[PDB]
DNA sequence: AGGCCGCTCAATTGGTCGTAGACAGCTCTAGCACCGCTTAAACGCACGTACGCGCTGTCCCCCGCGTTTTAACCGCCAAGGGGATTAC
DNA sequence: TAATCCCCTTGGCGGTTAAAACGCGGGGGACAGCGCGTACGTGCGTTTAAGCGGTGCTAGAGCTGTCTACGACCAATTGAGCGGCCTC
């Protein structure tokens, strides 16, 4: 029923194009894990929020547009998915 | 003898090609699955939109680029193409975090 | 049928065939811009509210949203937005 | 005996919703009260940096000899507009990819 | 002739006594402390009217302060300013 | 004739006002209707936060050997609370200063 | 009554004295000039905004309350002067 | 012989002085001839609440302060106690400016 | 045809549902509550009538209680017992 | 005819039984006469005692993933805190155990 | 200058009232979750190739420091009117 | 929006070292050339769960009559709470 680890089902390569996406020549192995870490964190601050959003909506199936809010609550403002 | 590229060389057509592309670089179904082991970690049970799962991963991958590119301002403000972690915590106080 | 959601589809598609007649346009990119219209509305709709406060004004008037289009909107930008809303505000007060 | 209904947005020239605009700033709670160029100005505004957006995306649609407003065209566009850039430097586009910006460090001799 | 301007200066003396009798005060404490109240009551207040546009709810109430209580105040002082302001409706209600 | 005027923060008993608290938030257009646990939430809430200041405030008095509270004893309060700074990272306080920081760095040997 | 040259009223001493603040041991020569037109760009930016407040204000004097709506817009929220 | 520290005792002595002061350390006329001095660019014969002019400078001290932190954390991070302008760039460019 | 035995049950069963509105009860750690109720009833009652004594009182009132919490209760608890019992003979003084 | 009464423990607020308890110190020979304070601070006290170590047998019972409250937990909760300790060192706890306690000498190596 | 204490003022709220808000119930139905199917994308893994990072000694130089000087800052003083506010 | 007033700011002025300004012996700082251990990009085969496309379905998403809790508002009245003060 519960699951354990997917934080690893962020895969290291998927990590390495990222971050030649975010123009990273050259990746310490140190790097993947904390990354893992703090996009960990952040992604518990978003889904806190969303969490919260969604029981003050009193619904069971999590929805975009709560994200929306709590990411632009966050700072983090998204477009193509608001509405 | 087979043909091999110099190191970086590899790096770079990457970094040229997803600044090129926009797509997802991280798979949608483990993201999936994390997503739901975290939320039974703060609410069991929940269902997802897969909408709702795709805009936190594009949400995931823009905040991950934004730290990445302060990485790579810290990194050659300290004089180097390698990042470490400590640039990343580096940048990470720098937002206020 | 389902219930009539207000989008800004049309009237995108007016001022684009204004600005290109001859290029397409995405429902993706009609979805960001319906994100964006949205949300600059509600970053000066709250801006101006705030300067209705401010001011402790209980009506926010076009001085109020042209203050507001002046803080936040950069330079050229908001002054040829003065230029437009103002042309477009005579325009409608000679109906 | 009333006469031609007429649409704000025409008696204001323009294409965006008087009616829209108006009765949303009625209903989002910033003064009960709203003054009547307010929302004419407002979606003059609006309707002027949308057009301006929508021209650079179809000038980067030509640019990528595309015909179809993407949200690729998007990024190109409004991340390359320093007054757009830093009027929606926290805004993220779906999709849209990122800048290609390479350091001229990263770049070999 | 001169016109009342409302502050806080009171309530937090009355809770400052309340907490430490022998404690003193300056004023521009008091200016710092009546920053922080109207500061922290805007950015709540501002999220309840985000909470209650969202869940189209023309009312903002109980619900709406307590997830904005749990949207913007984090961890411990949050499941605190629970319980208290659970025990001070509880009490009110039977007041 | 008349009901005894027995105040609404009473009925709380909280110093905070009930009735100032409520006709702010009304004011304030954020909805033209309140529900009534709002404002008792929010005054217990904020009487709450502003307790732990106030201890905050009086043990850095108490440090520092005088009774009364300056804004270099709020900038200590502030800034050595993890989930305060939290709460206020961007605020800025009149007169506070710093922490008293040092980099190991800076040290001699 | 024009004034030309306060920008280096801020004086060398007083960069020195919030560096020491700031907890700047060792400044070198290129950070004075810096330091003043980063804070010329920021004072310009927060009185712009007052100004703007002002002239909305049809007000002749600057009061500190639009300084504080200015700090506040720029996410540099003052507490105690009367906010 | 004149009694000399070596250098950086002094600095440092004005680090615990200034961090253990809670006053302005800008000159306030110089200050106000300042802001009136390019307020007067924006507006033309600007009066000035002398509150104000000291919340413009308190607000402004601070955040060359907080500047600093960054400034001095990116120098640690370069490894130099020598600040110089490109760190505080550096800062101001990651925090976005 | 039985008597009535009297507990602490529901009071005690109010507070954890207070600070732990999910969390279930085992009969005989309530035994074991409603002892500890008694015994430190006890050990207070019997603190408050030698107090009585020695200041030749003849009524206990919070003083002597506070007196005893001082006494028995060592630091901090102590001083937060002070704190809630200040703020609730406030608060009944005002009811 | 008559005031609709509330309970003195609804007065202060507080769940515990202002009339038990009063009625239990007036009873309980320690003073014939007893001041108005007394039996609601004592209340006060008590309630907030028994609701912090109700509070540490929720979260000890959460640490070992029970949902219910077990003297084994009041054993755990009683014996890990050094006031409490000091409250009831000479006190007995049915069917709770002991602090796992193994001393250093007597672990291997 | 905290604070305190006598003076005023608007604010706060109870009883009632009139109206709408959303909560609960309830059905419905359409996409989420589930399940069994095929596929080459993912993947991660050990490997030998080329390159990163920060460090010794040095090298060059760059402000931090320590008093002197100095002019204008600061704190005080008497004068003008600006504009901010406040009832209408 | 006309008044206006009074109070709060703006320019002026007679001295003051606090503050700025200045030049100098000086230790520290910054930091590239280059050896050196080394930390990871990279070819490329392999696994397997990811991707794809494929199905019965129901838990809840969403929709629709209800109805009662639910909270705002007006003449009134108050008890708290603020404009003042002074003084320890």
């Amino acid at each position: 029923k519960v699951l354990r680890d997917n934080i690893q089902g962020i895969t290291k390569p998927a990590i390495r194009r990222l971050a030649r996406r975010g123009g990273v020549k050259r990746i310490s192995g140190l790097i993947y894990e904390e990354t893992r870490g703090v996009l960990k964190v952040f992604l518990e601050n978003v889904i806190r929020d969303a969490v919260t959003y969604t029981e003050h909506a009193k619904r069971k199936t999590v929805t975009a547009m709560d994200v929306v809010y709590a990411l632009k609550r966050q700072g983090r403002t998204l477009y193509g998915f608001g509405g | 003898k087979p043909h091999r590229y110099r190191p970086g060389t590899v790096a770079l057509r990457e970094i040229r090609r997803y600044q090129k592309s926009t797509e997802l670089l991280i798979r949608k179904l483990p993201f999936q699955r994390l997503v739901r082991e975290i939320a039974q970690d703060f609410k069991t049970d929940l269902r997802f939109q897969s909408s709702a799962v795709m805009a936190l991963q594009e949400a995931s991958e823009a905040y991950l680029v934004g730290l990445f590119e302060d990485t790579n301002l810290a990194a050659i403000h300290a004089k180097r193409v390698t990042i470490m972690p400590k640039d990343i915590q580096l940048a990470r106080r720098i937002r206020g975090e | 049928k389902r219930s009539r959601k207000e989008s800004y589809s049309v009237y995108v598609y007016k001022v684009l065939k204004q600005v290109h007649p001859d290029t397409g346009i995405s429902s993706k990119a009609m979805g960001i811009m319906n994100s964006f219209v949205n949300d600059i509305f509600e970053r000066i709709a709250g801006e101006a509210s705030r300067l209705a406060h401010y001011n402790k004004r209980s009506t926010i008037t076009s001085r109020e949203i042209q203050t507001a289009v002046r803080l936040l909107l950069p330079g050229e930008l908001a002054k040829h937005a003065v230029s437009e809303g103002t042309k477009a505000v005579t325009k409608y007060t000679s109906a | 005996a009333r006469a031609k209904a007429k649409t704000r947005s025409s008696r204001a020239g323009l294409q965006f919703p008087v009616g829209r605009v108006h009765r949303l700033l009625r209903k989002g709670n910033y003064s009960e009260r709203v003054g009547a160029g307010a929302p004419v100005y407002l979606a003059a505004v609006l309707e002027y940096l949308t057009a301006e957006i929508l021209e650079l995306a179809g000038n980067a649609a030509r640019d990528n000899k595309k015909t179809r407003i993407i949200p690729r065209h998007l990024q190109l566009a409004i991340r390359n507009d320093e007054e757009l850039n830093k009027l929606l430097g926290r805004v993220t586009i779906a999709q849209g990819g990122v800048l290609p910006n390479i350091q001229a460090v990263l770049l070999p001799k």
